[PDB]
Formats: structure tokens, C-alpha cells, sequence
């Protein structure tokens, strides 16, 4: 019960942080870099998280 | 890196050995020179320190943009993806040799400065008209002609395989070849055999799709086709049923009959414009040659014209021999009786009769082929 | 339509499951079937059924511009749909001809000359030996074969033709029994008389 109460209390601060986009991947590149496309904008060359 | 092409001795001669030894000595001395500074005055790793600095300079996101105009002193006008364009500068590690109008370039996120240049991503067209694998077996499958095969070989294969006969006499090989004759006699088959034997990139396109549904699209397509054929390598361009653009008319065409004329003028230019043509061979084929424009076939655009006549009875027997080579044919049948089944049957009727007889025997779960199968097959295929 | 079923099975089902059976006789596998008959006699359902039972991705093209955005961005050519066909290797392409096309003028005779016909001409010209992947087939459904252009009637082009005659008394009775099952009927209909009262009709 204490754990769930603490989680509920922290949820308010957790929820305040920013959001994230959704994109479509075209094809990968060298050294952990890929090419993506976001629909109402131009395509970007981005890197990949370690996971 | 093409250090020395003069190895023409190609043997154990002392000249080649001395040249190789001197090359090795030069390479060793230059290696010592290029290593001494990394041993005495490194001042940086220079293997990954410079790379780390470069990666630190460029941001982790970088956007694509289109060049529109470039000034010599390292800056240009780049159009962003939305469309608004700027006056950014150019860095030094961008190898300013691929800078061309229209190429996608990698810009920085903050100041939009040009940091990199990007390779393109092929085209949808190239896959559509690029032949990948050799279709089937070479001239040993044709039979019957044996005369114009040498002409085709003289035009396309010999200039590439032995480019020494011509240089001794100092001539240019004949430029164009066109094949005409009645339908169903073996033109596309000869093209397939050439495609199998050849080594250059082979491009095929039919004439019925040279006509589009908008204004000015046809000339655009022709220009793109020859641009692709030019930018690869020694190549062969094959156009089939050209007359299909002058015979049938479609209501889907936005223009009338004049845009056909515009496409024709574009094609004539591409065959014999005043630009340097390069190294491209053209093969054309049709069965109604009395309709197309005589200005399209003049010498200097098409130099060879080959007629395919109807098969003769010797060639008829040879064709029947070819097309039942692997068929479990019974001993009762005889090809002579089938030879004059029709007075003027062409090459395709032979294969049609053979395949239909095979199917009819397949129905009864059999292996051999009898006379009555052939007798009914000819009626099925010929008399409707 | 049993005989038509057998005829289409010999040129669709067999050269997928047992190619070696065709290789035993050393003849090329057929690729072209053409169905002809009056409208409403059951051609399209038959193509759908045979594609369903053989487990082939049934694709059809009508040349509309709504669907064009899926095929490609501009699609100057038409062969580009193969780029999507070979990913579902056992596939079948279907094409239908409008009920009204004449030879004098107006529809068919004038204005346009082919539409669907030029599409099959291009397609068959493609997979005549230049195509690497196998297991692709083409079908049409037209009436009055006499109006087809000569380039499509060459003996070596189309592998099989099948005719769909208008139903006789027995066929009408069977179709009626098939389609009356969906309704709440009554004991005793004697629908033989119903079939006998309809003559020279379609299915
Ligand atoms: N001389 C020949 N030798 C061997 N086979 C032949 C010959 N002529 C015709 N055939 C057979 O007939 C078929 C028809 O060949 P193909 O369609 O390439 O002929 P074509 O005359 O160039 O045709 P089209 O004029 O209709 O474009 C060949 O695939 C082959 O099976
Ligand atoms: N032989 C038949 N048996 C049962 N139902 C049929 C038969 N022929 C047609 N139908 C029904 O009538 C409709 C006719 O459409 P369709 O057969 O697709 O026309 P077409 O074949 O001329 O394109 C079909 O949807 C089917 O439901
Ligand atoms: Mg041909």
C-alpha cells in the first residue's frame, strides 16, 4: 500500500515532462545512425538509443 | 590506387622485378616519413581525436535541404524542406566536389550551415527497365536463320569483344540496327539471345508506353531514358513495336496527334543530336515498317536493316526437331506429315501445336504422345 | 460450371503444386487464360474462387486514380505493380473489360482502342522470358472475342480460351436452388415450374 501511494504521489511530477514525436523510418546508415521522416516536415538523420 | 600500370613485361624479367623493388622501397620510405611525425610530434591522436572534434562540431540532428545556387567563396542558397531558403556558409570538411544544383545536403540544426552532402536513393524507373538475369540459352536454340545472326554479331558483340579489328583499318562500327518482317518469326527471340550472351547493361522498353496522358510528358520520359542509359556504362537499348505509336490511338491522350509528333522529334534528336553521344547501341524491331517516318531511319541513325522471311521446309523440320527434343515421343508419329499441315505456317505455330498436344496427353494421365493427339491439336490451334 | 472448373484447374492449380509433372513432358507452363461470355454468367466469381482455393493473393487492376497513390508517386509506366506482386509470390492479376465496346465507332471502335487490351499486351510482353520470379498469372473476362485486336490473337500468346454459354434449364434450376437457401421458405415450392417459366435468361 505504501508503494502504491508513493507512486501515485510521484505521478503528478512525472506527467509534467514533455512528449515525443512519431515518425517513419526510411533506411539505416553506418555507425548507429538512421534516416527518419516526420509527416508534416522534412526527413531527418538521427541516432539510436543504446537499448 | 593505380600506382603503376606499366607491368607489360608480365613475366620474371629483371625490369618488372626492379620496378617492383623500387616501388616497395619508395612505399617504405614514405611510410617512415608519414610515421615519424606521429612518433615525434603527435600533438593529437589524429585517428579519432579529429573525428571526435568533427562530431562535436556538428549537432546530433541534421536536416536535409536542396541547393539552388552556390557562390565560389564557400557559401550558397539552400532551400529548407518547408520552402523558405537562407544564405548559409559552407564548412571545410564537406569535400566541395559533389556540390551540384539539386542534391540533398545535410544542414546543421541551429545555423543551417552546410555540414555534409548526401548520396541519392536510386530511382523507381531504373528497376522498371533494368534487365537483371540472362533469360535463356544462346544462339544454339534458334536454328533456321544462321544468316543475320552473323550480322547482329558484327554490330553489337564484335565491337566490344575484339576492339582491335576496327582500329587496324580505322573505322567506326555501324551504328544502328533494325529488324523487320511478318509477325511471329523470331525477332524478340534473337534479342533474348543477345541479352543472354552480352555483358553490358540491357534496357528494354515497349513502344506502346511511349505515349502518356498529359502534355509534355513524352519528351521528358525519352530524355530520362537516354540519361539513365548514358550514365551507367556501355549499354544496349532495345525498343520493341515502335509502330504501335503510329497505328493505335487512345482517347486517354490529352493532346491529339501533334504530341505524337513532338515525341517523334525528341526521339530523332536523341538518336542524332549535336551532343556527344558516347557509347550506346540501339536495337529496334517492328512488323509494319512501311508506316514510320523515313527521317527516323536514315543512315547515320539506323545503318542496318534485317529482314526475317517465312520459314522454309528444311527450317520447319529443324524447328520440329528442336521443340520435341525432351518430349517422350512415341515411334508412331512422323514429322513429315505435319510439315505441310498448313501451307505457310510460321515459327509460333510449331510451339503452339507441341504444347497443346502435350497438354492433351497430360489430361489422360499418360506419358507418350500418339498421332490422334497431334491430329486434334492442329485442329484446335489452327481452325477456329 | 463443372467443365469450366476442370479446364481452369488444369492451367492454374497444377503448375504450382507439381511443376515437375509439367517438366516430365518438357513443355513450358502456361501463363495466359481468357474467359469469354455474356455478362452476368459467372466469370469473376470463378476467378475469385480458384484464387481462394489455391491460396493466391488475388490482385485486380482497373486503372483508376484513387488507388494510384498506393502503387507509386507518379507511376509513369504501368509495370511498377510487379514491385508489389513478387513479394506475395503466388499471385494472380485480374482484368475486366467494359460491357460496351464496339468496332464501328463510339466505345471501343472510336475514341480509345484498347485500354485493358494494351495493359495485357504490356504485361504478357514482360513475363515472356524476361521475368525471373515464377508463379504469376493473368486473366481476362470479355464478351465477343471477335473484336480483340490481332496482336492478341497470335497462336503463341494466349494459352487457353474458355466460353461461358447462357444457362440451360438444369443450370437455371441449380442456381435457383443455391440462391433460395438464404430465405425462409415454405413446404413445397415445385420450383421446377419456376425455372421452366423463365427462358433465355442469365444467371
Ligand atoms: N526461327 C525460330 N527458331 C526457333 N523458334 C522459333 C523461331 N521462330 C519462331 N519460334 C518460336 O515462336 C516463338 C515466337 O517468338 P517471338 O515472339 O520472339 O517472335 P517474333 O516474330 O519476334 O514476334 P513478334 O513479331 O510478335 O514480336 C518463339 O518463342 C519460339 O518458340
Ligand atoms: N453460375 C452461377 N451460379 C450461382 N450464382 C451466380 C452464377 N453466375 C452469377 N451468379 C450470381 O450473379 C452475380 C453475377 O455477377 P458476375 O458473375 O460477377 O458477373 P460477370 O461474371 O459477368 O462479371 C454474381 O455475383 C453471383 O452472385
Ligand atoms: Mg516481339
Amino acid at each position: 500500500l505504501n508503494a502504491k501511494v508513493r507512486l501515485l504521489r510521484e505521478e503528478l511530477q512525472l506527467l509534467q515532462e514533455q512528449g515525443s514525436y512519431v515518425g517513419e523510418v526510411v533506411r539505416a546508415m553506418d555507425k548507429k545512425k538512421v534516416l527518419v521522416k516526420v509527416h508534416p516536415e522534412g526527413k531527418f538523420v538521427v541516432d539510436v538509443d543504446k537499448n | 590506387a593505380s600506382k603503376l600500370p606499366l607491368v607489360t613485361p608480365h613475366t620474371q624479367c629483371r625490369l618488372k622485378l626492379l620496378k617492383l623493388e623500387r616501388i616497395k622501397d619508395y612505399l617504405l620510405m614514405e611510410e617512415e616519413f608519414i610515421r615519424n611525425q606521429e612518433q615525434m610530434k603527435p600533438l593529437e591522436e589524429k585517428q579519432e581525436e579529429e573525428r571526435s572534434k568533427v562530431d562535436d562540431l556538428r549537432g546530433t540532428p541534421m536536416s536535409v535541404g536542396t541547393l539552388e545556387e552556390i557562390i565560389d567563396d564557400n557559401h550558397a542558397i539552400v532551400s529548407t524542406s518547408v520552402g523558405s531558403e537562407h544564405y548559409v556558409s559552407i564548412l571545410s570538411f564537406v569535400d566541395k566536389d559533389l556540390l551540384e544544383p539539386g542534391c540533398s545536403v545535410l544542414l546543421n540544426h541551429k545555423v543551417h550551415a552546410v555540414i555534409g552532402v548526401l548520396m541519392d536513393d536510386t530511382d523507381p524507373l531504373v528497376t522498371v527497365m533494368k534487365v537483371e538475369k540472362a533469360p535463356q540459352e544462346t544462339y544454339a536454340d534458334i536454328g533456321g536463320l544462321d544468316n543475320q545472326i552473323q550480322e547482329i554479331k558484327e554490330s553489337v558483340e564484335l565491337p566490344l569483344t575484339h576492339p582491335e579489328y576496327y582500329e587496324e583499318m580505322g573505322i567506326k562500327p555501324p551504328k544502328g540496327v533494325i529488324l523487320y518482317g511478318p509477325p511471329g518469326t523470331g525477332k524478340t527471340l534473337l534479342a533474348k539471345a543477345v541479352a543472354n550472351q552480352t555483358s553490358a547493361t540491357f534496357l528494354r522498353v515497349v513502344g506502346s508506353e511511349l505515349i502518356q496522358k498529359y502534355l509534355g510528358d513524352g519528351p521528358k520520359l525519352v530524355r530520362e531514358l537516354f540519361r539513365v542509359a548514358e550514365e551507367h556504362a556501355p549499354s544496349i537499348v532495345f525498343i520493341d513495336e515502335i509502330d504501335a505509336i503510329g497505328t493505335k490511338r487512345y482517347d486517354s491522350n490529352s493532346g491529339g496527334e501533334r504530341e505524337i509528333q513532338r515525341t517523334m522529334l525528341e526521339l530523332l534528336n536523341q538518336l542524332d543530336g549535336f551532343d556527344s553521344r558516347g557509347d550506346v547501341k540501339v536495337i529496334m524491331a517492328t512488323n509494319r515498317i512501311e508506316t514510320l517516318d523515313p527521317a527516323l531511319i536514315r543512315p547515320g541513325r539506323i545503318d542496318r536493316k534485317i529482314e526475317f522471311p517465312l520459314p522454309d521446309e528444311k527450317t520447319k523440320k529443324r524447328i520440329f526437331q528442336i521443340h520435341t527434343s525432351r518430349m517422350t515421343l512415341a515411334d508412331d508419329v512422323t514429322l513429315d506429315d505435319l510439315i505441310m499441315a498448313k501451307d505457310d505456317l510460321s515459327g509460333a505455330d510449331i510451339k503452339a501445336i507441341c504444347t497443346e498436344a502435350g497438354l492433351m496427353a497430360l489430361r489422360e494421365r499418360r506419358m507418350k504422345v500418339t498421332n490422334e493427339d497431334f491430329k486434334k491439336s492442329k485442329e484446335n490451334v489452327l481452325y477456329k | 460450371l463443372d467443365k469450366q472448373i476442370k479446364e481452369i484447374k488444369e492451367v492454374i492449380e497444377l503448375p504450382v503444386k507439381h511443376p515437375e509433372l509439367f517438366e516430365a513432358l518438357g513443355i513450358a507452363q502456361p501463363k495466359g487464360v481468357l474467359l469469354y461470355g455474356p455478362p452476368g454468367t459467372g466469370k469473376t466469381l470463378l476467378a475469385r474462387a480458384v484464387a481462394h482455393h489455391t491460396d493466391c493473393t488475388f490482385i485486380r487492376v482497373s486503372g483508376s486514380e484513387l488507388v494510384q497513390k498506393f502503387i507509386g508517386e507518379g507511376a509513369r509506366m504501368v509495370r511498377e505493380l510487379f514491385v508489389m506482386a513478387r513479394e506475395h509470390a503466388p499471385s494472380i492479376i485480374f482484368m475486366d473489360e467494359i460491357d460496351s465496346i464496339g468496332s464501328s465507332r463510339l466505345e471501343g471502335g472510336s475514341g480509345g482502342d484498347s485500354e485493358v487490351q494494351r495493359t495485357m499486351l504490356e504485361l504478357l510482353n514482360q513475363l515472356d522470358g524476361f521475368e525471373a520470379t515464377k508463379n504469376i498469372k493473368v486473366i481476362m473476362a470479355t464478351n465477343r472475342i471477335d473484336i480483340l485486336d490481332s496482336a492478341l490473337l497470335r497462336p503463341g500468346r494466349i494459352d487457353r480460351k474458355i466460353e461461358f454459354p447462357p444457362p440451360n434449364e438444369e443450370a437455371r434450376l441449380d442456381i435457383l436452388k443455391i440462391h433460395s437457401r438464404k430465405m425462409n421458405l415454405t413446404r413445397g415450392i415445385n420450383l421446377r415450374k419456376i425455372a421452366e417459366l423463365m427462358p433465355g435468361a442469365s444467371g
